[PDB]
Formats: C-alpha cells, structure tokens, sequence
C-alpha cells in the first residue's frame, strides 16, 4: 500500500500562483516603523520563484480592505492546472495579525481562505505561506524582535518563519531581510533540485550562522537570528523544472 | 476621524 | 564551503537519551480525564527508540517537581558522548503548558533546558521533542480536540506535534493513539535509513488518511487528525544503525 | 463581505 | 483647609447629559443571543434620569462606527454650565470591552474620551458610567455570566457595573434586567436625596436578595447576582432637585 | 417596609481582626525593589485599627505558605461574635496577583477564603480589603506604577486600593505610603463617625490632590496618585465607639 | 534547585 | 492544602 517515496504531482501545466504581499511604510497612527530594503526582498522573491515557473503577483503597500479583497479572489480561481499555490508576506505583525498598510489582518483568516472545503482546486497540494513580519522596534543593519505566532494551517499547509520566539529579525536597508536573502540564494542554487523542505533546513543553517558578535551597531550585539518552518505536508517537495 | 483597526472577510 | 546535503555527525559512541513522560491519570482538583492506552504508546514508543539505540528513560505520572527535577538532572550531565536527544510528552496539555500529575509546566521552559548556552553538549546536536497531548472531555476510540500550541524553541530544535489547531486527536484504549501508533510504525521501517523529517512527512499522511467508521460513533465522524512538525533543525537527521 | 471586527477614534 | 462635607457643585443650570445606547440584537456573525427586556429597561432609565434634570438622549442598535461618532460628538459638547455626565451602557460584554450591533469597542476609549485632557468642561465633575452587559448564551428569565471587567475609569469616574465575577446576570424578558430595575427603583425614590454611592449600596442589596432558589428553571438555581460600583469619585454626590 | 438608611449590625462584643500582612524585602530570584517606610505604614494602620476597636495582627516578610496557613486560620476561626473583617496587603503586586516574600498569591484566592459559604461568621458581615501594591521599578520619595488590577470579591466586600490604573502609587522611605498616610489620617479624625466608604472618597481627594515637589525630582513630575474602592457591600458601615 | 512561583488553596 | 500552580528551576 504505502510509498515512502510517494511525492507531490508536480506535472500540471503551470506550477501555480505566487502572491506577495510588500509593506514598507504604514498608517501614521500606527507608529510602525518604515521596513526599508522590503523592495529588494520582494524583487529577490519575485524572480526567484518566477525560475521556478509560478505567475508572481506583487502588490505593494495595499489597505486591509484591498488585500483581503485581493487574497480572496486568487483562492476563488480554479487552480485544478496548477502545480501549488506560494503566498509571501512582507511586512510587521503581532502574534495572529499580520499588518496591512492601515489595519491588521489575522493570519489564519488569510491561510484559511485556501483550505480544502473553501478551496477545492488546491485540495492535495501544497500549499506554501512565507512569513518575514517582526516588531517594530548607505546600508544598514535593523534589528526586529520576533513577534507573530510561528503557527500551522491545515493539511498540506507549509508555513515558513523568518525568525522564531526569543529571537532577532535583521534586515539591510539596501540588501533586504537576512532571511529572505538567504531564502533566495538558496532557491536560486538549489529550487529545481532539492526537496523543499531541505532546501529550507538550508536556509535555517545560512540564517543561524550569520554573526551578530561584531557589528558597528552596538545596539545587537547576541540577538541571534533562527527560522523556522512549521510542516503539515504529507509528501516530499520537488520543483523539477517543467518540461 | 474613525478607523477600523482590523478587517476580516467573511462567507456570509 | 557549503554544502546541501550536510548531515548531523550520528558519529558518538552513544545514540543518546530518549526521555519519556507518560500521564494516565491527574490530580483530583486539575479535574481531567484519564488517558487509557497511553501505557501502549509509552511501549512502542521505548521499543522502537531502543532498537534505534536510544538509552530509553520512563517515568509515570511525575508530579510538576518531580519531572522538572528530573529533566533538568538529564540536562545538566554531559551529552558530549552522544548524537542527540529526544524527549516525548504524553500527557494533557493547553496552550504553552503541558499537565504533569498535579501542576501545568510551560513548555518553553522544558526545552529551555537544552538551548546551546544551558547545555554545551548538545549545541550543533538535534534535540527532539515529541507531544502528545491535547484537551480532553475492548477498544475505544477517544476523541479530543487539539489544545497544545504547535510552537517551535530553539536552534537545532525540532518539535513534533500530535495534532494542530482546528483538528483532533485520536487515543485507542488499547492500542493506543493515532499518532504514535503510526509513528512508531514508520519508525520500525524506515527509522534507520530515511531522513528524520521526511519520516514525519510520512506520519502526517499515514494519519490524516486516518477516517473513522460511521457506526463506531456517532459523534465522531469528520473529526479528522492533522499532526504536524515544527523544525529548527540546521541539517539532516539520519539513524543508521550505530557500529 | 468585508467587515471591521473593531473600531478607534482618532484625532488628526 | 479641609472639609469632610464637601461635596460636587450641583448648581449649574443644567444638570447634564445621560447617554443610553440600548443594544437588542446583533450582527449574526458575533452569534451574540438576543437581548430582549433591553426596551423596559431603556424606558425605566429615561425617566428616572430625566425627573432627576438630565436630558436623556437613547440610541438603539448603533453600529460601532455611528456610536463613537455620536459619543465624541457629545465630549466635544460644551459641559460647561451642566452639572455632570451620565453614559449607559445595555449590551453584551467581554473583558475590557462592550459591543455594538456589529463590532466590539473597548471601554476606555469610549471612557477615554471624557477624561481632562480631552473634556475640560467636565473637570471636577461626576462622570458616571453604568454598565449592564454580560456574556450571552410570555416573560422568562434569562441568566448571563458575568464578562465584563468591573475597572474604573479615571478621577471623578463613577464607574457602575450590573455584576461582578463569579456573579451572574438576570435579565426578565419582560420587566427587564434585575440591576436596571431595582437601580431604577431606587432612583425614583431616593434619588433626588441619597448620596449617590449610598444609593448604588441599596440596589447592591436589592439584587443580592433577589432569590434564585425555587427557579422554574432549574438550571439557574443558586445563580446569585451581586452588583458592584468602582469609585474614583472625590466628592459627595447628590442629586437634590434644581431651582 | 425597605430601609434606605440601613447599616450593618456592628453590636457585636468585638469589631473584629484586623490582618497585616508587611513585606520591605524579598526573595533575590524576584529581583523585586526593598520597600523602605512600609514598617510605617504597618505601624500607622495598626493603631489606626486598634483605636477603632479592632484586634489587629501584623505578620511581617512572611513566605507565601506561611502567610497562607495564618489567612486560613484567621478564615476557619469563628467571627460570630465579631462585627467585620478586615485585611491588608503591604507589597508588590502585578495583575491579580500580590508578592508574598518567595512567591506570588492570587488575590481571589485571599477574598476567597472569606465568602459567604466558606466563612459563615462572617455572612452578612463588612469583608474590608486594603491593598497597598504596585509595580517595583533622610526621607525620599519612590514613584511606582499602578499595576494590580482594581477589582472586587464577592457581597459584603470592599476592596481598597491605592492607586489606579495610569496612575503612580507613591511611598517616603520615613513618612511611608501617600494612600496609608492619607488614610490613616482620616481613619484618625473621622474613622468613629463617618461612613467608611465616604471616608475613603475622602482619601480619594487627599491623594488626587497631593504634589512632590518637583524639587527633588525631575524623574515624577506629573505622576499623580487616584486612588479608588470596588464596593460589594450591601449597608451603611459605621465604626462608631462600642460600649 | 526548585521553587514554587505561585502558591494557592485547595479543598 | 497547599498547592503549587507553577515552579521555576532557580539559579542559585
């Protein structure tokens, strides 16, 4: 009966849609923070995961009200030839609530517009949400101290966190999140050959290796920086590239 | 002015 | 100077130490229901660990002190001479906190115990934790909604999840429960050739292809058992069998 | 199907 | 210097406003049960308020975006030449806020809005909040728990709550709520003469004594209501008529 | 028929125990400030009570296991022939929850031990709690943030507390306390007269209007002090003279 | 070694 | 009786 070997049919027309959501400034009254170098993270991401063979679909800055609107409409296509479904988040967030530009938005409302009864397409395949969201506290280092819930969404849910509780977000004006860059490295040398989630126990490695005992902000010294990712999927990962 | 300070989306 | 495919050094004399709690009945005033067939998942959990060359550790319904007493014991001798380190908790739980017999126990401050700085002989070494627990209410088929927190903890950290928010755990009274049942069965196969990880992988098909049948009872159709992982491992975990 | 789950009052 | 008989000048000509945002039913989403013996309630509080000189201004079933309009209209007012401030609250409650027809408020941003800072012409003088609102589950009697924090507001802040926690909430579908009632009875015939703390202390024992021992719903017996007031007030108050 | 001008039988042979509990120091691991001038204000309150007729205790830096054993003594003993209870907490507090040397205790646990089906000599009977508690950051000034939430306890309880919250709590290392100074003062003049909650609205005013000088230090100007009362109680409460 | 952070009353 | 609801591991 069963396969360990068993893997994700990867052999639809197209690969899928991956979503991005970029916020680098906010509502005044919200007093977040500006997230410069979220730019480079995005078109880092964008062209990444275009290698990869998905439609990216970058949108910048949106309203609560837009976003959910927006969100809500990719999860009512059909997505029976697509490969997957990549949803990015960039931007600040507290423990269940991601920030849009002028209010928060929880998590798990946004995840669970693509689980299997609301989202019949995508039922069996992965689907993938990458999170670089943190605390608000000539390149740059900023540090941001972790805040939103590194929590799961359902089956075949892929949840992957910039940093995990009691550890340090970073981020270069100019060269964007630690995180991401790595993220990107990684799927730049190794998206087309490596399982997934391996490929992101590599960005895991990369991320938690980055020094932070010499820096010349002497505000970081020790706030070290460890991903994660939160695993729901039931077979290996592969993004093979498409014949 | 008013501000809703979070939106959701639902399945009337 | 890098390298994908990177492995966790399995060299050490020994496998390490296996820890395991197990909770069958609670203090009177914490007013919580037994967990029959718990004691079969305390056995297949300490063969199949055993056979993976684990020292297998046991202990029954430890009062809150008694088990911080004893973990932080195991936490504080030397582990230089080992691979790893796994500890299993099956008990209640809620939230951040594990039941111990009479008191809660937050989770983080179990784990907290071997962080790099805590424990030396463990920094660069996978340290897994394994839960099952959640909230509760011939062979009967117990259902309980998912209560624990599917939180992650440190560097080199990988911890395993029972089940995840919006799903239920299962627990035969004599077989025991769902997702040990089926870890421990990828365990005997596949234990000691397959990636830890894309074991687990296994276990989150093997069980949320678990259905029930509609007669065995009436309140328990569409309660289905999503578990999950969540990994802050830094390269690959493998168990060949040690020389 | 858009629905503000709380709402502030703010100043300028 | 100082006299233990002072007391806060009620010799304006007039006595103020009483705001009554009646709440009976709400938006389905909020799954909040239906308040009904609200209306007997609102009519009960208008007139006892308005034989005492306030001028009563009832709203029913304003969303959250109309009632904070409405309540900073009415703080930005000139109070001036009124003796105090009067604000009822009739709805559902959960911890440190309240509900209107479709989203819920936090309480100290509708208290907030009085405090001397952003109301200089209510300085020194009384604001009294009275908070009716508890958690939801031919006359019948219904039986709320108690959700609402019972906390005060500020200096010269009144703060009145229908009940405590451990306590809970009566309301009959007819006669309306056990606190409005006795409150209001107590207002009819005292009010223009009691101190009123030693006022709100009558309608304390009228409620305690409200027997809920031979229910003809037994679910509620031994569900006993105990109202309770926070005092940050600094003077003797009394309503003794104008003119 | 119905008295507005009812008062608690305070004929009984004793008025009653007065309970002191004082703590200046604590357990390092607490990392909780010393509290230099709260022996002042053990000192002032005890005299303050025992003038009043009350047979007061002080127990000083007691262990939360001691100082709970003694609460439990003072709360099984027969008050049948005593006219009200009173307690008061000197110490650190946070949220619900006030310091004993080692360790913290709910506050509900306290005034649970007093309530009607658990202490019967005392139903029907004025239950008096004054907590001086806040946040731990020649004569000096000490400013401390209000932190334990002011909440009541049941019928027949009136909960004192010294600060609000968004207000400071403050304490001279030889005068002692603003609120026990204030409190004291008046339980001195007008304790044997006037009505105990119209005395602490006089407190209320006292401390509202007390100044630092701003003269030695430029670290609390414009923290004030409000104070405020939870009142449960169902009567006018007179200590009057006893003969 | 261990210590209890917060104490209460059963029964 | 007495019951402990949370225990620490001291340092010292």
């Amino acid at each position: 009966m069963f396969d360990p070997a068993e893997k994700y049919k990867m052999d639809h027309r197209r690969r899928g849609i991956a979503l991005i959501f970029n916020h680098e400034r906010f509502f005044w009254h919200l007093t977040l923070p500006e997230r410069r170098g979220t730019c480079a993270d995005r078109d880092n991401l964008t062209r990444r995961f275009s290698d990869l063979g998905f439609e990216v679909k970058c949108f910048n800055d949106l309203k609560a009200e837009e976003l959910l609107l927006k969100i809500h409409e990719v999860s009512t296509v059909s997505h029976a030839d697509a490969d997957c479904f990549v949803c990015v988040f960039l931007s600040h967030g507290e423990g269940n609530h991601i920030y849009a530009y002028d209010a928060k938005i929880e998590i798990q409302t946004l995840t669970g517009l693509f689980k299997g009864d609301k989202c019949h397409s995508l039922v069996g395949k992965p689907k993938i949400f990458i999170i670089q969201a943190a605390r608000g506290n000539t390149n740059i280092t900023e540090v941001d101290a972790a805040s939103v819930y590194t929590l799961p969404a359902g089956a075949d849910f892929l949840m992957c966190y910039s940093v995990a509780e009691g550890y340090y977000s970073h981020r270069e004006t100019v060269n964007g999140s630690w995180y991401i860059q790595d993220l990107c490295e990684m799927l730049g040398k190794y998206g087309s050959s490596l399982e997934f989630t391996e490929l992101l126990t590599l960005v895991n490695r990369k991320v938690s290796q980055r020094r932070v005992d010499f820096c010349k902000d002497p505000s970081a010294i020790g706030k070290k920086q460890v991903p994660c990712f939160a695993s729901m999927l039931t077979k290996k990962l592969h993004f093979f590239p498409k014949s | 002015r008013l501000h809703c300070v979070e939106w959701t989306i639902l399945e009337r």
